């Protein structure tokens, strides 16, 4: 029983995970579930995506950004089970 | 320093054949 992953021309069994392109930048972690309709389900919760870099980022991973008023921030990513990241001055 | 925190979290699901 498969699921398929038709934009990359791929294909994975029930339970198998992997990594997914959602709208043009952001990543996915995509797992096969099956149930008779090639049915998967995704989330970004393990990654960073900022909408602000149009970039995508794993659990440690850092990266610099501006706020609104001139000060660079430091990010870090760090999942907390939701998709969250930190920045400071 | 000053920190701020943000989140970003996409969830779906779809069939597939």
């Amino acid at each position: 029983e498969k699921c398929f992953d038709h934009a990359a021309g791929t294909s994975y069994v029930v339970g198998e995970t992997w990594e997914k392109p959602y709208q043009g930048w952001m990543m996915v972690d995509c797992t096969c579930l099956g149930e008779g309709s090639g049915r998967i389900t995704c989330t970004s919760r393990n990654r960073c995506n900022d909408q602000d870099t149009r970039t995508s980022y794993r659990i440690g991973d850092t990266w610099s950004k501006k706020d609104n008023r001139g000060n660079l921030l430091q990010c870090i990513c760090t999942g907390n089970g939701r998709g969250e990241w930190k920045c400071e001055r | 320093g000053q920190v701020t925190t943000e989140s970003n979290l996409v969830e779906f699901d779809e069939e597939s054949t």
